[PDB]
């Protein structure tokens, strides 16, 4: 009878095991406290010397955009980033999901994520002509 | 005598051990050689990467997965020709025979579809003669002979032919529709799971 | 679990038919019925020569054959040839859990050439050893055709238990075999017990030497 | 087609080892791969096995905390990191593809030793002549070279001049790690103390020169 | 620069000769080893069965078509990797060339698609400086490269 | 897994023939048969061509009206059966079973011949010894075969016993359908006159047995 | 106007490798791409060696391989044996009208042993033949290796052009070849000329014999 | 199918503890776990001393246990005596289509006392029965312990294998066992030979005896 | 790829008709049925006697015709004369990558005259040049018609591979063709063979010298 059971427990909440029973259902009602969540490095310097995307901008699907960024020269720094739609005027119409991104030491990769707004727009990391530039289009 | 016979139908099946090929979004299709093969049931499908799973864009990967099927039990359906049905009529006369003189006094005739006006002479008392035919009609339709290991059965042609289980024709032949009895579950990254449906 | 049996040696002259037989426990043969069998040259690669019990791969010759019956898969060796001459290996997938399990492997002789029985000569301590509170006794085994022999050591009688180590065949200069066999012994050990006796077992003959303190 | 083992060698109990192999003739990326060890004395067994992307692992609970098996698949490569070695562990190891469920192609393999053994000179002992008669007039006499590392170990009789009948047989390995070898040759009965027969025994690896007359 | 191959569709495909099995009704089901091949393609139906096509039962009976497959001609599916896209630029001055030199004047900048900045430096009149970037959002989406012969 | 051919033989043309396949190894039933033929100095040419349970026929051209090929499933037999038969219809028989549309297993084949020439026998003749010598002391004789048909014809030298050095030269066909051979037997050159060569020429169609005699 | 073509006979000793090839017309091999070859010693049953151009049945060695590029399918055999001496086919499928095709057969020979220069029996007409109003003069070839024979009649120094009946070259039992010459004449004609001439072409070299009315 | 394989013989001395296995194939004893032990001393009817693998009857001492694992079910003894040596029987129930199916036996033998060596008597054939057309050689060995013996015969050196017949040991009246072997031969085989040869295996050590033909000229 | 074979010499008498084939041996070929004959006199331009397999250019006799089936062109010439003497070149368009693919060549020979044997001298090396540690086989062909020869070599039993020299056939003074073979080696060659062999074969027909050292 072990198939007739089996089809009986089609659509049942499954569990597994290690070494103990793992749930494959229900769910967390959680409330979290932020008040005591401090930013780090909010003393540092920008960084205003050359940076180079060791990852380019790609698409998480998500509807943001992530980021691998190299700071090899600066020291402890950190990295503006800033999304428009006009090259001329750096007016920020994205959300820097990575809040005050940092470089702790030299040579440093960083990871950045950004939701940039609807349609044509540009992203921007860097202050002088050393800064980056990549256009991007979201639907 | 010797029904023909017609299907095979697995009701409990071994797998082997599940086998997964896995590639990146926009890195090309995943391939095994299992495959290619007869014998092996796999899922083709695609799996949500990223970087956080070891690929460089966010999107939809091909992941193949396959299992060897080897059918452990099957259920055997034979066909059945109404011309060769044979019956046994056993026949005998009231004299005075004792209980354990009746199998001796017995006789037994063999009646094919085709057999005319058959025999039961009893030395001294002459003879009787039997001209039959068997009903075939309201219980012998389109219909198969279903055998398990050690029961049997007469069940519809349709009922069986529309049966939700793997099965075979005659020699070593592939096994059709083996997803009755396994399936797959939804890839998570890299890794898929087997369903055995069980016996 | 999963132990594959399989004889450690078997032989045949060139052109006749040989067996090859790999018994296991159980399942491991009869549940999924793919099992392999593998042939190896002595320092080469092994080479698959049969897969899924009859299946032969592209250019195995035909001679090679392969059946199974319950727990027990054969290899089918016809018309001998010099340079089948190697260890065969069986294998096969015992479940989901063991995944696959190896023979004990057979190594097949062809008899290129004639029988040989094994000579024996057996030696007991030296003095000078014995003087180092020390005792080995060396059963030198040679000139015997095919190399695989089987070794037992006594005590006066007794089937001994510690301190028996034994070589493998290796081909002497004359296209013959020789091996060796030490079994260590303490001083004390030595001289208590009548005597001491090594025993070769060889196609099943069986040739022995004793010596005595 | 080929698979190409390197990195086994000689090595302590607890030491560190890595293999490497390297697959050509076919793409690697598509196939299961997997190691494979001998033991002498022993069967076959398989103690590592990765799929074709190196997301599925399976290890035997004999190496499963101390062995590693990793690829790459850009450089056709397959790795066994192998830590915390054993005396067990000393086996031939090969690399093997997998594919329809079975270990399709292997490698010549690469030799594993697990030693705590040490360099040591042998100790010589004389085989005095037993009786070799059989009707008549024959004697095997010998030598037992003992407890050495590593090989090899040269025995000569008198400068190499006696070699009729001599007979140095292949050396066994014991438990302790070591090595002993016997040595014989066979003479009339009638010329055993009209001769001086003499062990020259050389082990290079510990400038160990032994000299031992055999007398009856 | 060499797209990881995705698939191919057949669309010229020729046949072999169709090959048939057939019995009488109640006799069982017709088999052909060509049915178990994978490049073999294959049906499975009955056929009305009589005294007049050779049966002693008026019924369907079993019958199998097998014709081998092979595919004359296919189309290749290519996968793109937006991030290994590459592109050429020309950049040339105009300061009194002939037509005829235009080539040899012209400097030939290559890009990836995280390449830094091209400079073309023109002797004597020192050299500029291209910082560039492809537009595939709207061109490259989710594509195959597809190609006949 | 085996087929045997049977039926061939010798026949006039606008005769009469019926061949026969004994099959055997597998299930006759499930697979295509056919017959294939191959003439003197002809390519190979599949003539018939049958499915599994014969609702398919298939013929050439060049036999459709006159072959006619069936098979009985019950007794694993399949027959060629040929009629009005003409001379192009000479070749070498075979029975053969198809899978997977190719010819895969094949008979020895037997043999059809198609001849207008009638049973006649032989004209035996002795042939004149030359020298063979070389330096010498060899020479050469023999008889020679002519116009006779059909084969075989056995040669025999004085009665079976001279058999060293004999030659028997296989039979040559002639543009009128007569066959004819020739033998030979070296011998010395000092021994020609001191024996006497018979050679036997025995041709069991016709019942003819000559004896005719070699000398110089 | 649908056959394959293929080489009468090719040559190899024990060893090396050898290639067979198979032209058809572009449709005859080109189309279905399954071609098959078939392997078949004198008296013997022919066996499947390939099909489907490269396939390999059970039991068959990695020596057999096949390709095919266009008109030509190619057998190449490596390591060439003893056993490997016979007879070839080709076939293939041509389309649905005519089915299978095959080729006219290639005799592999391999060259086992060492070159054999032939040996010439040329004997007269016999006077009892020419008292029955006929003449036959009887070329003897006998051991010669390779069987690649060319023989030539002579009439006192003329090729002759008719009356010739030769035989293919036949396997002797010690592992050479033979094969015979006939040239019928009337009587007239034998004693009309000077001489006949049998002569007997081997890897270029030419043996004679020569035979007179007396 | 069912087979069930146990060992020939088992030693050991009384006070230790031996085991007795049982192997079977497929199903045999893993399907049901339904396994019984037997002991029958020669000659008196078997006993029931388990069953149900474990299980034990009333009256059989405490010092019998048994054990299942896969295909093995095994028989132990502590405490082994004297009175335990005899026969055991392994028995199992197969399936519905056989039945209980038995292992062939196995004699278990007490070390109560010592070891002895096989005491050999080879005999030539006696020139009166050769005068009937016919020869036999005659091996007779005495006073061994245990009663586990293989004979073997030799022509010249070679193994003999038509006509031998062997018999099985029987006790003595001193508590040790004898057999008897005898080769059938022909009388030309006798003579054109050099000698014949009995060979008795004996806990290892082998004795052999050699007769050769003579003749009263 | 695209091979065109065509015989390289056949012949006729005059008032005969003769055909000429060209076997194609390439990968596709039988798409575009455009094939062309081509004729060459000796020292002029070739002219186009035929194109698209039958059609013939304006001008051109109707004794040449020509046909194709399957991967065979044919070229027929009806009523032959003494002007057709001529070299005839194949010619087909192969496919749009390598475009036109041309045969080998046939010198067609009108039998204006008689068939001669050739005649042929063989001579050993003179010991005048293994002084100068040379050594050439000298092979001289005359008095055969057509010119059309097949020159091969042998070092005792067995063909030479290197060193053969062959000429193209130059005619005679009174109408019959010459050819020179030279076989250049080293003196040490020329005296471990037992003999060397220059054999000439001319129309079926082969003739054979031999020297010796």
């Amino acid at each position: 009878q072990e198939g007739s059971l089996k089809t009986a427990l089609t659509g049942a909440m499954r569990v597994t095991k290690d070494e103990l029973y793992k749930l494959h259902g229900g769910h967390v009602s959680c409330r979290v406290k932020l008040s005591a969540l401090t930013l780090k490095g909010t003393s540092y310097k920008m960084c205003t010397d050359k940076m180079s995307f060791v990852k380019n901008p790609t698409d998480t699907g998500h509807g943001t955009v992530v980021m691998q960024v190299k700071v090899p020269k600066g020291a402890p720094c950190k990295i503006p980033v800033i999304v428009a739609d006009d090259l001329t005027a750096a007016v920020n119409k994205g959300i820097l999901v990575t809040v005050n991104p940092i470089a702790s030491t030299n040579d440093d990769e960083v990871l950045i994520e950004v939701n940039p707004p609807f349609g044509d727009s540009y992203i921007i990391v860097g202050t002088g002509d050393s800064r980056l530039t990549y256009q991007w289009h979201k639907e | 005598d010797g029904p023909a016979e017609a299907r095979k139908v697995c009701y409990s099946a071994v797998l082997t051990h599940v086998k997964i090929n896995d590639k990146c979004p926009s890195t090309g299709e995943a391939h095994l050689a299992e495959e290619n093969d007869g014998d092996n049931a796999c899922k083709r499908t695609y799996s949500d990467r990223g970087w956080g799973n070891g690929c460089g864009l966010f999107g939809k990967g091909s992941i193949v997965a396959c299992a060897k099927f080897t059918c452990a039990k099957s259920m055997s359906l034979f066909e059945v020709d109404q011309t060769k049905i044979q019956y046994v009529i056993r026949a005998q006369l009231h004299v005075g025979a004792k209980q354990e003189n009746w199998n001796t006094d017995i006789k037994t005739l063999k009646f094919d579809a085709l057999s005319g006006s058959q025999e039961a002479e009893f030395t001294g008392y002459g003879k009787a003669t039997l001209e039959c035919q068997v009903q075939t009609a309201v219980d012998f339709g389109n219909s198969y002979i279903a055998e398990m290991e050690k029961d049997s059965w007469i069940v519809d042609r349709q009922w069986a032919q529309d049966l939700t289980l793997p099965w075979q024709s005659g020699s070593g032949g592939i096994w059709r529709e083996m997803h009755h009895l396994v399936e797959f579950e939804p890839p998570h990254a890299a890794t898929i799971r087997v369903l055995a449906l069980g016996n | 679990q999963a132990v594959l049996t399989q004889p450690a040696s078997v032989s045949g002259s060139p052109g006749q038919s040989i067996t090859i037989s790999c018994t296991g426990t159980g399942s491991n043969i009869e549940t999924y019925n793919l099992v392999s069998w593998y042939q190896r040259h002595p320092g080469k690669a092994p080479k698959l020569i049969l897969y899924e019990v009859s299946e032969r791969p592209s250019g195995v010759s035909n001679r090679f054959s392969g059946s199974k019956s319950g727990n027990t898969a054969s290899l089918t060796i016809s018309g001998l040839q010099a340079e089948d001459e190697a260890d065969y290996f069986c294998c096969s997938y015992a479940d989901t859990n063991i995944f696959w399990v190896f023979g004990g492997g057979t190594h097949l002789t062809v008899l290129g050439q004639p029988k040989a029985a094994p000579s024996v000569t057996l030696f007991p301590p030296s003095s000078e050893e014995l003087q180092a509170n020390k005792a080995t006794l060396v059963c030198l085994i040679s000139d015997f055709y095919p190399g695989a022999v089987t070794v037992a050591w006594k005590a006066d009688s007794s089937p001994v238990k510690a301190g028996v180590e034994t070589t493998t065949p290796s081909k002497q200069s004359n296209n013959k075999y020789a091996a060796s066999s030490y079994l260590s012994l303490t001083p004390e050990q030595w001289k208590s017990h009548r005597s001491y006796s090594c025993q070769v077992t060889h196609e099943g003959s069986t040739v022995e030497k004793t010596v005595a303190p | 087609v080929q698979l190409v083992e390197s990195g086994g060698g000689l090595v302590k109990p607890g030491g560190s080892l890595r293999l490497s192999c390297a697959a050509s003739g076919f793409i690697f990326s598509d196939y299961y791969m997997m190691w494979i060890r001998q033991a002498p004395g022993k069967g076959l067994e398989w103690i590592s096995y990765i799929s074709s992307s190196g997301s599925q692992i399976y290890y035997t609970e004999s190496v499963k905390g101390r062995f590693t098996i990793s690829r790459d698949n850009g450089k056709n490569l397959l790795y066994l990191q192998m830590n915390s070695l054993r005396g067990e562990d000393t086996a031939l190891y090969y690399c093997a593809t997998e594919t329809g469920w079975r270990i399709d192609t292997w490698g010549q393999g690469t030799l594993v030793t697990v030693s705590s053994a040490s360099t040591k000179g042998p100790s010589v002992f004389p085989l005095a002549p037993s009786s070799k008669s059989t009707s008549g007039g024959t004697a095997a006499l010998g030598c037992l070279v003992k407890d050495y590392f590593p090989e090899p170990v040269t025995v000569s009789w008198n400068s190499g001049a006696l070699t009729s009948g001599v007979h140095t047989f292949p050396a066994v390995l014991q438990s302790s790690g070591l090595y002993s070898l016997s040595s014989v040759v066979t003479v009339p009965s009638s010329s055993l103390g009209t001769q001086t027969y003499i062990c020259n025994v050389n082990h290079k690896p510990s400038n160990t020169k032994v000299d031992k007359r055999v007398e009856p």
